[PDB]
């Protein structure tokens, strides 16, 4: 009997394709935001529909007479939108993207460790009086056309929220770089990711190896208590390994799994190998 | 035998990009002073940002039905007593009816064999009861034999 | 590095080799036991779980034959073993990964022993124990494989590969049994521990899994400078057994494969006795898993 | 109707198996202990032994893995409490200099 | 460490009930014949599981996230239904990575599964299966007396 | 036993006449005796072709993701125990817990089983432990059964 | 998904979606269990000499 700890490794992967937003198109890209030149350019999103706008936020609910409005920390929700299929008219529609620090990824297999159990995502940083607290900004922005005139409106239209988050891939690999130039620039939206390749690791058959055999320099001894004489002599060209495999063969039938000695057989797939 | 398919969801399709009907839009930010107010900010944010609006495009499809409608199609459609197809239009075609030609130019409708033929009912049809099921093209037998002389 | 690099899909497409069941040549040599569809390897990987640190508790079996089933008798005894940390060694992977670079490792914490009697009767067991320990009631045991094991090395593109046996009493034998082996996949035993050896397939010599026999050309065995064993003229060609034709002037070759008939023959006859009357499939029974007829593929 | 003209490619795979080699005037496994060891023992002599092997081409070291089939047995006695005796024998190639 | 067959499972029961439908154990564990092996057997019947999880302790960011907030596969896929689209997209937030080289602290889980089959416990000296009857179905004691049953 | 899925290539659909996108434009022929220049050729070409600049367009998808989320979705998800489902919105159902309205027309959220669960690990979920694995509607003999009586 | 609550014809509808029934087989048991009576006393079968 043993018991003891097992580190696999950091190439651990046993399962086929990735695990994280697996439907999303291999090119699509984050809403993200870079820079140029010396400006600054957006690309984003806004799925929920609103209500009215203010300096203050977004209108969300009521209670009462006074508005309501949404959390700063995890809303509005990605994953909610307008239900109905023919578009109508929409107003006040928000949205979610990431400041130009973090860099830029596609959405294939795209991670971000949760914060806060209300489920919302962004990097804490130590406010300046001892507590910890998060950085999120907010813009807002209306129709072009409708900056020829008079201020007598310019409502906004559209709110984004800004975030930071420490994304990273842990499974999949860029498949295409279009350009050395590190930092974030306008080429990066060109790149495309693929899944890893799967990676079993177990222990062998029948456990060979994890017990000596066939080797003077650490044969096993069983004697007599008193007399300490060897009852077990090896010589080294006879490998015994080849040996209980065949032996097991044939006194029965490997094809079936066993577990108490992991009693399995290697066979490949019949389709494989011939086409 | 036929149990349907196991269809209980969508499949939606999307664009290349995700997004595909973008629209412009400009920096818009609070006027100080007065409440409400409201002004245009062009030093930093680039004068045109592409924003969408809603969802996003998709395209709608059912897997499990189209694989089933093929495959059903496929075999027992293009297999049925002869006495059921009909000519082709203004197409060269053969007159014995025992050459290649005249069984391969020949079309038959797929509405006699579709998705929805006895639904949930183990059954082999009438008119394939008299027409051999060996000459099918799963004789695995014969499968064998053609691939070991070679392709 | 493999998982990084990136080919074409252009080299196996829907349109290679279209109706034929073939198998690509490059393919060939490359062992098929290092895959993602062992199903023994992903039972084996899923038995102890899918995360990466993971606490473990098995029971490993004896093996050697000499005391496989030795019934023992009263008293006091020592048994002593030892046991490998390597992780290359007693972990397998799927791809081939040095595990010692990638960096895992594994760690013992205690060992205990286990054993079952039997609750038999006392003067039963008396009795017995007495009449056992008799000298004329010996305990006899033989091993399953039972040979002599001799590996040689061959450099690459070789073609001819001679081995010598100096002479020697040849009394009560029974016969030879060859196969081939890849280099950087054998390890190399012999000591406590191994470097220099960097690989992870399935260690072929050592499990079973052997994947060339597909290429041999023919074997020829000497006695004393001037027997060609078996001699006396049996076989097709007397000299030695040629197992595969390349150019064929005289239709030796059967079952639409490129096997001489010879070898199709000894074949038969040394796994299943037949072939004096006829050729039919041997039935299940004597024609177990590793058996000859069961892993025959022609292909064209 | 447009088909090049074509050569013909035949093989075989045979993975998992080894050739073998019995040792009988026959082929024919029909014992453990067949006669040409018998015969060998009735002679009474010695021999020298040579083999050749012309393999397939490959781009890689490897190694040839010969097995030969022979007999191997061990045998134990216990005579007391707390003792045991083993006397093992292998042949043809015996390993004891007792 | 009385677990074996790396299930939940102490030896004990194990020996018992391999004997009590083999006569097998005495001597080492071993397949039994498919003849003497039928559909509603122990053996035919016996499949151990065992996974692992994140730890709620020792790793320092656990955050409980419930099922209203979890948004993998955000913007393509309905919203607790299986409606229409929905949603824009941004990279995810569950599950944790148990694989990789950010892998967080985990525990193991295991338990075995068997059903078509009911629990068997023979009346014999050492639970072998020697006959229509048994020994202990004999004996004075429990065969000219009186007992109680708990 | 979840092993994932084999999506290391795309899956494409495209439009169906080809090209959908593309503009208009005009012959052209060298300006002889020039060393450059070009001038408009009418004479034998339409003054107006169809032409598209660029790759095709065409919309992506993900198959075997989809196929195994089906799959899951529909042969396991539903089965959950009531604890675990919620009523549906403005619609009627019936009071007794048992009858096959009321099953039918529960809802269950797809999020709580989907292919991002237990990834690599053969496994069974605590939630079907005990439910009886038995009542099931790929049962092959009691399917076997309903079809011998017709459908 | 029924956007409103109401009934009749109106736009608000016009936006709804369908879902397919589950599967439902009903059939006699195996080896028609139950369909004869055993172990009751109520309904003990005979079977004896006229
Ligand atoms: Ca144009």
């Amino acid at each position: 009997d043993i018991r003891g700890v097992l580190d696999r490794g950091p190439t651990f992967k046993p399962y086929s394709g990735t695990a994280y937003n697996a439907l999303a198109p291999k090119g699509a890209p984050n809403p993200c935001e870079w820079d140029e030149a010396q400006k600054t350019h957006v690309f984003g999103q806004a799925p929920y529909s609103g209500i009215n706008i203010t300096k203050e936020g977004i209108q969300i609910g009521v209670e009462g007479q006074t508005p309501k409005y949404a959390d700063k920390t995890f809303q509005p929700e990605p994953q909610i939108g307008e239900s109905q299929w023919y578009e109508t008219e929409i107003n006040h529609a928000a949205g979610r993207v990431l400041k130009k620090t973090t860099p830029m990824k596609p959405c294939y297999g795209s991670y971000a460790k949760p914060t806060n159990e209300n489920g919302g995502q962004g990097i804490l940083v130590k406010q300046q009086n001892g507590k910890l607290e998060s950085q999120v900004e907010m813009q807002f922005f209306s129709t072009t056309e409708a900056t020829a005139g008079n201020g007598d409106n310019l409502t906004p239209k559209v709110v984004l929220y800004s975030e930071d988050v420490d994304i990273e891939t842990p499974d999949t690999h860029i498949s295409y770089m279009p350009t050395i130039k590190e930092g974030n620039s306008r080429e990066l939206m060109g790149q495309q990711s693929m899944p890893n390749r799967p990676n079993y690791i177990a222990f062998r058959d029948n456990f060979i190896g994890l017990m000596y055999y066939n080797s003077t320099g650490n044969m096993g001894v069983l004697a007599g208590q008193a007399s300490q004489l060897n009852a077990v002599v090896d010589l080294q060209d006879r490998n015994t390994e080849l040996s209980y495999q065949l032996l097991l063969d044939s006194i029965g039938d490997r094809t079936r799994y066993f577990s108490m000695w992991n009693q399995a057989v290697d066979s490949y797939d019949p389709d494989v190998r011939i086409i | 035998e036929n149990h349907g398919t196991e269809d209980e969801l969508p499949n939606y399709c999307f664009p290349l990009g995700g997004v595909i009907n973008t629209e412009t839009l400009t920096k818009v930010k609070p006027k100080t002073g007065q409440e409400n107010g409201w002004e245009k900010d062009a030093t930093e944010f680039s004068d045109k940002n592409e924003i969408r609006v809603g969802n996003n495009f998709a395209m709608e499809i059912n897997l499990n039905a189209n694989l089933w409608r093929n495959f059903l199609y496929s075999n027992i459609a293009l297999y049925l007593p002869d006495k059921l197809k009909y000519s082709p239009s203004n197409v060269k075609i053969s007159d014995n009816p025992n050459t290649y030609d005249y069984m391969n130019k020949r079309v038959v409708a797929p509405g006699l064999v579709d998705c929805y033929i006895n639904l949930g009912a183990r059954w082999s049809l009438d008119y394939m009861d008299n027409v051999n099921p060996f000459n099918h093209h799963r004789n695995a037998g014969l499968r064998y034999r053609s691939m070991l002389l070679g392709n | 590095y493999m998982n990084k690099r990136v080919v074409a899909p252009g080299l196996v497409d829907c349109y290679i080799n279209l109706g034929a069941r073939w198998s690509l040549d490059y393919m060939d040599n490359v062992n098929p036991f290092n895959h993602h569809r062992n199903a023994g390897l992903r039972y084996r990987s899923m038995l102890l779980g899918n995360g990466r640190y993971v606490p473990f508790h098995i029971q490993v079996p004896q093996k050697f034959f000499a005391i496989k089933n030795l019934l023992l008798l009263p008293g006091s005894y020592t048994y002593e073993w030892n046991f490998r940390k390597d992780v290359n060694m007693v972990l397998q992977s799927s791809l081939g990964n040095d595990l010692r670079v990638d960096g895992a490792s594994i760690k013992f914490d205690s060992i205990c022993l286990y054993a079952t009697f039997f609750p038999m009767a006392h003067n039963t067991a008396s009795t017995l124990e007495a009449m056992l320990r008799n000298d004329t009631n010996d305990q006899s045991f033989n091993d399953y494989l039972s040979a002599a094991n001799m590996l040689y090395p061959i450099p690459a593109n070789a073609t001819n590969v001679p081995i010598s046996i100096p002479s020697r009493n040849w009394a009560a034998f029974r016969g030879w049994a060859f196969t081939r082996l890849k280099t950087k996949e054998t390890p190399s035993l012999g000591s406590g521990y191994d470097p220099y050896y960097t690989y992870s397939g399935s260690i072929p010599y050592l499990d079973g899994t052997f994947y060339l026999n597909h290429t041999f050309k023919k074997v020829a065995i000497t006695f004393d400078s001037s027997v060609s064993w078996p001699g006396n003229d049996r076989l097709l060609t007397p000299n030695e057994f040629e197992i595969k034709r390349s150019v064929d002037g005289e239709g030796y070759n059967v079952a639409q494969c490129n096997m001489t008939k010879d070898w199709f023959l000894v074949q038969m006859l040394a796994n299943y006795n037949i072939g004096y009357q006829g050729f039919y499939i041997p039935e299940s029974y004597k024609d177990r898993m590793y058996s000859f007829f069961r892993n025959f593929q022609p292909m064209s | 109707k447009t088909a090049v003209d074509s050569i013909t490619q035949k093989k075989f795979l045979c993975d998992r198996t080894l050739w073998r080699i019995p040792f009988s005037s026959n082929f024919m496994s029909m014992g453990a202990l067949t006669d040409l060891g018998q015969n060998l023992l009735y002679a009474n002599s010695a021999h020298a032994l040579d083999m050749t092997f012309e393999v397939d081409p490959m781009d890689e070291p490897t190694l040839l893995y010969v097995l030969f089939e022979v007999f191997d047995v061990v045998r134990v006695h216990r005579p007391h409490r707390g003792v045991i005796e083993t006397v093992y024998l292998r042949t043809p190639f015996s390993a004891g200099n007792a | 460490g009385y677990n074996v067959a790396q299930c939940n499972m102490t030896k004990d029961w194990f020996l018992v009930q391999m004997l009590a439908n083999y006569n097998i154990g005495y001597q080492g564990f071993y397949i039994p014949e498919s003849y003497k092996d039928r559909m509603y057997s122990f053996f035919r019947n016996f499949q151990p599981m065992s996974r692992q999880v994140v730890d709620d302790t020792k790793y320092k960011d656990y955050q409980q996230v419930g099922i209203l907030h979890q948004h993998n596969n955000s913007g393509f896929v309905g919203y607790l239904a299986p409606t229409m689209r929905e949603g824009q997209a941004y990279p995810a937030n569950f599950p944790y990575p148990l694989i990789g080289k950010t892998a967080v602290d985990s525990i193991t889980q295991k338990k075995f599964l068997c059903d078509r089959t009911l629990w068997r416990i023979p009346f014999s000296s050492n639970f072998m299966s020697m006959g229509a009857l048994t020994d202990l179905g004999q004996n004075l004691l429990y065969a000219n007396s009186a007992h109680a049953l708990d």
